[PDB]
């Protein structure tokens, strides 16, 4: 996942 | 023309689907304003964000801006009564909060739409003439101290501050933002510092109109909102304060190529990789950091995570840009670690640099950027309508970063592909610029440093040149590929015409042994989305601790297995939740309706044909064992709530029971369990959104057909559809269960005054009483008595039964807390006797507004219906019915209810208290009876009757 | 060394005047590439030519390769949005088109130089993974159908297909290349064909790398262009497809000695004579066919045409080689026919064969070859710099035919004198190999066949053996002689030094009663050429229909008379244009400056001493009558534009009025008209190129002195220099003028929203709005709604006034088209409200780039200045000034412009619509008012005010  | 207004914003660019109206302005004093007119809104809202925060604290008074944030609520020159603001909001269906970050202090409220001016005027005074009353300061410093304490044994906060502690100690990044009693009272007193003075000096120097942004949302026209805001905010003074900037990175050369080994509180294993990067905020039109985060953090086939997971080294990964402050940012790649991953950190980091090298080899990918851009455009267009309070708060923060006209679009829409900026950031993600932190209990007794504010035990070492060199030579690994084109992107946004037979509430459109199907076609929001909720009942999901473990593990493994496939759907606005429950399984599919059937079918198919990977099995089982163990490190008030649940519910397996049974879960046993679980089910569903009766029936049939085909599922008997009961407490009984929290040095308590089964009358007696005492409970037990930061009261509802609960976390012993809550109840009795009919009716109206507050988005409405369905009360028109009844209640009714059910000498008082002792452990309180001390939970439940289950509406 | 590159070419031969840099190469997969680096270019460009076309369509799906050409623009796997490609280009100042011939499909674009990679990436995907989306296919088949329809009643297209239909029907030459709804949808549906699959199969089978050539032109270095093309195109798959070849001529024995008699749509009379010949393409270094075309098609003294014209049988002649496909070509001799010529076709053809016999008698002439070679060498050296888009497209085609090193020179430079090939081709031009087609309305009712695709009515006959025999016995005719040496060949290519007083824009260097002289010595291109443009003003050229007819006839007669003399100059790169206008006369002489004053002097002298030949007069009068009548067969959209012009301009004679007055034009009357026309004139000139101020002044005075000497010309009065005004429409007015097209079965519409007089602000409001809606208008009105093939929108400028126009040609009735245009305008208003600030700025930047794009050649620069001069605005620095203003515009400015001038309820809406009915004849559209229907153009104009004229800069 991308931060959030 | 109007002198108080410097400029009025051109058209504020908004989503096509957004019917709210907007006007931006800049006041003469420099305040940036957004006005939002929404004639349908039940609650109005305002927020103000000051562009100053804890990075600007005096070096010798850590926590000052945060403390100021607390104090602004405690009285102003115009409204000096300490809780005037909070009391007004409570009496008018409102609520408020605020937060302090490094660069911002953000204050917000909502309130009944009829009372916007009244709340807003009280709010505005915070920014004009706060009292910072001396006695309020000496009390409220304890709340801040208690807030800090709560955080001390929390691993996230520990790590947050440790990073600050390991950068440049001269940089403001190093500051401790929370403060505590030492930094805000003890040390200042010993240094001859006058803290009230410092609070006033800080407010005067930094609470300047030029650093402020305000957002107001109400029913009023834009013109009337304009006049209101000018009237209340043009008097704020402009000190023309320069905006703080931090162009030097807190991580300089001596802070790079460093490795930190850290002992956590919980048994967790994590790896944190960090690179310093320039401030990328000015590049928001191209957002190169988001591009690189999307790729490095990707979870689909070919990804960094996929290979790390295949190697059996990590389970999860977060990657991308992280905010710093004006002038500096970070880029992170964080993973958890399996037992084997902990032994392979150098290898994991190598693989990270290999994936980065692959990105460098392929160069920036425009099709990737365009896909992100187009998905963002779709998301913006069909965005759910936000709740006012969160919306005003969020917008006030972003008004500082974008022109007025662009504030709504600025955080959704991407504009230009800038491959040069991508390459510039990628050029920063190199081994010579890396920081590495490993979190693990295996470092216990092997560390030599302690972080001052939290006590964190750690060790720091230079990363060997030989290791850096190997990472620098990272070559291409054939396992890593760019993502493939996202095939879950929605393309059909057609809103189906409302059917002739459409209903206002869900209708029961299928009712068979196998399935009960509730359906409603959206008639409010008209976005191309739907919510598909399913409860699968099976007695084998919770029959014993072993089966509960297996049900959990089965679904965790299933999600883990589907993760690569479902990640793309996620990114494309189509998501699902799948979890074991005490009655079976819960599945929810949400988002764009276009491709929902495809994802839903894949999940059910996978559920019914599931083949377990043994290595995933062992890894996930080990993580689950730690998760169960780690509950010991949760907060005292969380313990209290957990024990009360165990005590009051017919069946409930404890964490200790679950972990005892976990060692016994074997792969063969889990394989046998699944077909058993699926062999007989009842399915109750709610399908609500952009769908027709016919598609709803088709979805349900597909679900049924798929289980029938692959799992040979047959219906349960009606007698098997048991729900659990709540324990029935004896009249005048008082029971106490005592436990200790071994990690935190604070106690927790929950007190529960059980009333009776839920019904229109009992519900509204309880909710009105709760409304009445809500703000007074907080004001008394926290603001005046300062028992702790966490003080809560309100209704408790479980298993069709209800009562009043208080929860407090405190440095004081739970028996002291009991006496104070009891003292408060007496004060409330007298307060209710003395209160005017006018005041009383205000509380009725406030509760009424809260209950009738209209859902702004589909999922809020679905959740209401879902509550009626899983509770099996099915009362979809509840709010109207219960509020109509509420309005007939008198003050005498409430007094009688209190005297019969709640007062210390009440004939039908039913009290149970959970006392959680700390690790190391004024109005007149009444005399209390001796409690019966619960020695054994099973024995306790065995010895009491159980309530009936509530009847369906 | 580089695996993706098979070979890099040696030095690409170019003109020494050409500063662009070139590199040729062949990729590993067989794609031939030319890279063109031009660090000066404002627009970059690429083209790809696949060596497959309509000769390769499945015999059961006519039009497939052409349909595929349309479909490639409508989405790919990487860029799935249907208009991603078009939108990207529009937003970056770009444009694109493509075509399909028998053996090629050629695709090309240009774009702002900063966005080459983005455009080229989207373009490359056409050749990798087109979607051939089912919905797109169903819509776009209508555009192809409408394309075909537009061609159906066009005489040139009808003859083009008729020729194919009268050769071997088994030969691919016979295929119908356009396709239509019937061949591409209706019939395939009937035959169970999945057209999407056929598109996929055809692309997979034939869009092979080995049959592709790519050309890329950008500011980038050759190395960067190289890396770019390798990166994007090396992934195209090589299927090693054999190049189609057609060694067997479509015209076999049974197709020779045939006569076709054909009924045209227009009243035209033509004779087409055709001989099959071998494919001569491989002989490009000698070009025997061009040698023979040069002689047979000559127009000088002694020529075939000269004698045919003197006999009063023909007016024009085209002769020479004509492309077929790989393996076959044609040689043609086509002429128009006078009334007498129609009666003497056998004799005309006898003269053709007599001229051919003279060529055989004299034998191949090296000196003729040498002239052609010398002229081609000069043409190549001093070739005007091309616009990138046309240049890339052209080179991509020819890369298939020549070695990399020769691609620039191959079509120009002759190297080999080949008397053997000349004789060999001449030996094919014999009566036993001839096909003859006569086109004439005289065959109406006398035909017995119908061509299937166009409906062409014709008759086929064997040419009598006695007729063939007479032609075979053609003897030398003393009237035919070879051309003599071309004395117009230039030899002085000296570029005059830039004068100390040279200016960047034209300067007014003479301002007298007789003449206004604008002069600029070329400071950019430095080729030995100049453009000499003259507007001759006289009231008597347009005073009534009779005089307008006489002005036309005078100049046609003059050009006819000079033709023999001027033809040698034209071959030598020196041409002129001479025509009557609504204000007098227009003369432009262009090309190498060397001999230019000689041609100019001759034209003016001939003008002023003109003696009319009575036989030429009657012939040219008859042709002109037919030309006026033939307007009835122009397309509906051309009709609509013509009617709008008549409606909106102060003075304009209709075709009906001209043809009515034509019968009154007698020889004596025309003889009297000429001296009157020339008796009083004002001359405004632009002399621009490789010439000095003194030479310019001398050229101008030479023209004046010549008219003064021979015509006694005196100066006009300043008051007589009247320009015409545009009719001023009333606020909120809507007028409709309705007519019928009697030939075509489609309707046409032009809608004109008149705004205001031209000025800096009004110009840029309109141009920015036009830019914003340009691509969406096409995407909506054609790609989505498929109203027709022809859908146009943009600024209309006339007589100093302006506004927004839409032009559509459709099967739908004009009132329906009106409603959809109005629906679209509302769509655009909301689109502008919803677009981001940055999207708005992109459109500003795209317009800026388009407006500032530098002329690449002299005549392009001359045209801009000439526009300023004929409009009498004289704003030479317009582009800088207007772009500067443009950049200050906001979304608010454009919304206000739309609401004030354009919206359906705009206070200043000024709308006029021209509805042209066919021969036999979704967003919400707003309700429209009842229009005022215009019944009489004269009364319409009388009842309205006239705008002022724009003031000179
Ligand atoms: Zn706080
Ligand atoms: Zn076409």
């Amino acid at each position: 996942a991308p931060p959030a | 023309n109007n002198p108080a207004i410097k400029r009025i914003g051109n058209h504020i660019t908004k989503s096509p689907e957004d019917k709210r109206e907007y006007r931006g302005l800049e006041l003469a004093n420099g305040i940036k304003v957004l006005l939002i007119s929404d004639p349908t809104t039940d609650k109005s809202s305002a927020a103000l964000d000051v562009h100053i925060g804890s990075l600007s604290d005096p070096p010798n008074i850590a926590g000052l801006s945060h403390f100021l944030q607390h104090m602004l609520f405690l009285g102003t020159k115009k409204y000096p009564k300490e809780n005037e603001y909070s009391q007004f909001l409570s009496e008018h269906a409102g609520s408020s909060n605020a937060f302090t970050s490094g660069e911002h202090t953000n204050y917000y409220f909502d309130v009944s739409h009829e009372h916007l001016e009244g709340a807003l005027d009280r709010f505005a005074q915070f920014f004009l003439s706060p009292l910072f009353d001396e006695s309020a300061k000496d009390r409220e410093v304890n709340a801040v101290d208690s807030e800090h304490e709560k955080n001390v044994m929390n691993d996230a906060w520990r790590l947050f501050q440790l990073e600050k502690a390991t950068g440049n100690p001269k940089h403001p990044f190093s500051k401790f933002g929370t403060g505590n009693k030492y930094t805000l009272e003890t040390r200042p007193n010993q240094e001859g510092i006058d803290v009230r003075q410092e609070l006033l000096k800080f407010h005067s120097a930094y609470y300047s109109s030029n650093l402020m942004a305000v957002v107001v949302l109400g029913r009023e026209s834009l013109d009337d909102l304009t006049n209101l805001v000018v009237k209340l905010f043009s008097e704020v003074e402009n000190k023309n304060v320069p905006l703080p900037e931090f162009p030097e990175h807190p991580f300089q050369e001596e802070h790079l190529k460093q490795l930190y080994k850290i002992v956590p509180i919980k048994d967790i294993r994590n790896l944190y990789v960090t690179f310093p990067i320039p401030d990328l905020q000015k590049y928001y039109k191209s957002n190169p950091g988001h591009y690189l985060g999307h790729l490095i953090g990707h979870e689909g086939p070919g990804s960094l995570l996929s290979e790390l997971k295949s190697k059996g080294w990590v389970n999860t990964l977060v990657g991308g840009q992280k905010a710093g402050a004006r002038g500096f940012m970070f880029f992170i790649i964080n993973v958890d670690l399996t037992e084997e991953g902990l032994l392979h950190v150098e290898d994991i980091i190598l693989h990270m640099f290999q994936y980065i090298q692959k990105l460098r080899a392929e160069g920036p990918q425009e099709w990737v950027f365009q896909e992100l851009k187009d998905l963002n455009a779709v998301a913006f267009r069909f965005k759910d309508k936000e709740r006012p309070r969160g919306y005003t708060s969020k917008i006030a923060g972003i008004l500082h970063y974008y022109p007025l006209e662009e504030v709504l679009t600025a955080e959704y829409l991407l504009e230009e592909f800038r491959p040069d900026l991508i390459e510039m950031v990628l050029d920063k993600l190199r081994p010579e610029n890396v920081r590495v932190a490993i979190v693990s209990k295996s470092f216990e007794g092997k560390t030599d440093r302690t972080e001052e504010w939290y006590g964190t035990q750690y060790k720091q070492e230079a990363i060997p040149d030989a290791v850096i060199a190997k990472w620098q030579n990272a070559a291409l690994n054939g396992k890593f590929k760019l993502p493939t084109k996202n095939e879950f992107i929605p393309t059909n946004f057609e809103i189906l015409p409302l059917e002739a037979a459409a209903t206002p509430y869900p209708a029961l459109i299928k009712d068979t042994a196998m399935s009960k199907l509730w359906f409603k076609q959206d008639d409010k929001f008209f976005l191309p989305k739907a919510n598909l909720n399913f409860e699968f009942f099976s007695p084998f999901a919770y029959v014993d601790p072993l089966h509960s473990n297996m049900a959990y593990l089965y679904l965790e493994l299933l999600k883990d297995s589907l993760n690569e496939y479902a990640y793309a759907a996620e990114l494309a606005g189509l998501s699902y939740d799948l979890q074991n429950t005490i009655y079976g399984m819960y599945l929810s599919v949400k988002g764009y309706n276009d491709k929902q059937p495809i994802l839903l079918k894949k999940i059910i198919e996978k559920m019914a044909t599931f083949e377990i990977d043994e290595a995933r099995f062992e890894i996930i089982k080990e993580a689950y064992m730690r998760s169960l163990n780690n509950f010991r490190a949760e907060q005292p008030h969380q313990h209290a709530m957990y024990y009360l649940r165990l005590l009051m519910t017919e069946v409930a397996w404890t964490k200790d029971e679950l972990k005892e049974a976990l060692a016994d879960v074997t792969l063969p046993r889990l394989k046998a369990f699944i077909p058993q679980l699926l062999s007989r089910l009842h399915i109750e569903a709610l399908l609500h959104g952009n769908i027709t009766k016919q598609a709803a029936l088709g979805i349900m049939q597909m679900v049924e057909d798929t289980l029938i085909e692959h799992a040979h599922t047959k219906p349960l008997l009606p007698s098997q559809l048991a729900a659990y009961r709540e324990v029935q407490l004896p009249d005048r009984g008082w029971f106490v269960y005592q436990q200790r929290n071994e990690v935190h040095n604070n106690s927790g308590i929950e007190i529960y005054y059980q009333t009776d089964m839920q019904s229109t009358s009992e519900n509204m007696f309880l909710e009105l009483f709760a409304q009445i005492i809500s703000e007074p409970a907080f004001n008394t037990l926290r603001t005046k008595e300062q028992l702790g930061y966490i003080v809560f009261s309100g209704p408790r509802r479980a298993n069709g039964i209800q009562g009043l609960r208080f929860i407090i976390q405190s440095e004081k012993p739970p028996h002291y807390l009991e006496s104070r809550v009891e003292a408060f109840l007496i004060t409330m009795e007298k307060s209710i006797e003395d209160m005017t009919e006018e005041a009383f009716q205000k509380h009725i109206q406030a509760l009424a507004i809260r209950r009738l507050d209209k859902p702004k988005k589909l999922s809020a409405e679905s959740a209401k219906y879902w509550g009626e369905i899983i509770s099996q009360q099915y009362n979809f028109d509840r709010d109207n019915t219960e509020v109509a009844y509420l309005k007939t209640l008198t003050k005498a009714d409430i007094i009688k209810f209190y005297k019969e059910m709640l007062a210390v000498d009440a004939p039908r008082r039913h009290k149970v208290s959970v006392h959680v002792l700390a690790r190391e452990m004024l109005s007149q309180a009444p005399a209390l009876p001796q409690p019966e001390v619960i020695q054994n939970m099973t024995a306790f439940k065995r010895g009491l009757p159980l309530f009936p289950l509530v009847k369906p509406h």
